[PDB]
């Protein structure tokens, strides 16, 4: 996962 | 007299914000997985009844302009308003591609005041990113 | 006679004040695939929060970020809804 | 197996960000008096998401100034619900 | 789909008046809150809360306050309220000697900071001002 | 009216  | 009226021609606009890419200034990550998302959501709130509009890789400018003029037409046989923003932010601002713009400002153009057409109608804004840094562990 | 200017708005955060928010780049970020996941099955019958509601459960459930994941091991997130409405909102009739 | 820690809040803001909130001497503030009389009739059969939907509707139109009012003159108020739940709440059962 | 009540105790309710404030803070007596405060005890406590209503606290009290019951045990009770009647500024409200920043008061309860009430509603009602801005209405 |  990436983050905003 | 304990829910909205929704006998109006039409259920209303869909406006969604699809932030990708961003200028390398900013610091700012290219945000993968976020036209699956825009695509998700085109499909489901066409589904609805909206009147469904994607823009892609918006300035601040843009952003702000665009909401603006939507805030400006005419939405007397509209039942409701709903906004999409996918981009990067951080505490109560969000990323354009330029750089950062106020969550409020965005959304001031559609007070009572300031969109009379929209006047006793739900405006509904559903944001998809970040607030700030810190991470949940969980329990149990 | 008179509304108050903020009155009939409801925010749906992704996430709470302060923290971060997740996104997958194979599928999409958890909130909006959550979201949009509920609204495909409950959109008609369901009220407004109900229906984020059921996103919060399930954003808080039936996710977590696995542990051969670096950067973020098990994490988890939960959505915020801000509702200024003044009636219950059914997206039908 | 996991549940965020910012899970299961609810707020029940008087007012929204930014914004004052309002308090008569003899009566009392226009939050509170809405919000009981509105438990006092529907505590126990409506979802709290709709106890405080209803008490947002009656602080935005049951409520204003006079103009009369020396320092305010017809103002308005609008509560804010700020929801991390992840269920339905009853009061009862 | 809905959170169980199936127990003992709906839950602890507590409740914040603050009415006097030290002249120090500049703050003027709060009229009107006493009718909140004991319109509210009826109200929660026929809801089926135990409550409790502490008077013109200082914020080392209402921390004290929040973090006790934040360490008390809720394994037989439902849910938990807590009601802030008070002077306040954004993200911010006061006690009798000043501000204390309200996401410290609720932060106690955090999932990871109070397993008694994990997956148990956690109710903050808050009457207080959250800025000094002025809605003027429309129509 | 007072605020709060």
């Amino acid at each position: 996962v990436e983050i905003x | 007299t304990y829910q909205y009226n929704m006998n109006f021609e039409k259920l209303g606009k869909c406006i969604i914000i699809n932030n990708k890419n961003f200028d390398k200034v900013t610091g700012m990550g290219v945000r993968n997985g976020t036209d699956k998302d825009a695509e998700a959501l085109f499909k489901c709130f066409r589904s609805l009844g909206f009147d469904v509009i994607v823009y892609n890789d918006c300035s601040c400018a843009k952003m702000q302009d665009l909401l603006k003029k939507a805030s400006e037409e005419d939405h007397t046989n509209a039942a409701c308003f709903a906004c999409i923003l996918l981009s990067h932010g951080e505490e109560n601002v969000i990323y354009g591609k330029d750089g950062v713009t106020p969550i409020k400002d965005l959304t001031a153009h559609f007070r009572g005041d300031r969109c009379k057409t929209l006047l006793e109608k739900p405006k509904l804004f559903f944001i998809q990113a970040c607030r700030g840094t810190e991470l949940d562990d969980g329990i149990q | 006679y008179k509304i108050p200017v903020e009155a009939d708005f409801l925010f749906a955060y992704s996430t709470v004040p302060g923290y971060v928010s997740y996104r997958v780049p194979g599928r999409g970020s958890w909130f909006v695939q959550a979201l949009c996941s509920i609204l495909e099955e409950h959109g008609k019958d369901l009220e407004i929060m109900q229906i984020l509601t059921r996103v919060n459960d399930r954003v808080a459930r039936h996710f977590e970020s696995d542990s051969d994941d670096p950067h973020f091991h098990e994490k988890k997130q939960i959505p915020c809804v801000v509702s200024m409405l003044t009636k219950e909102l059914y997206f039908s009739q």
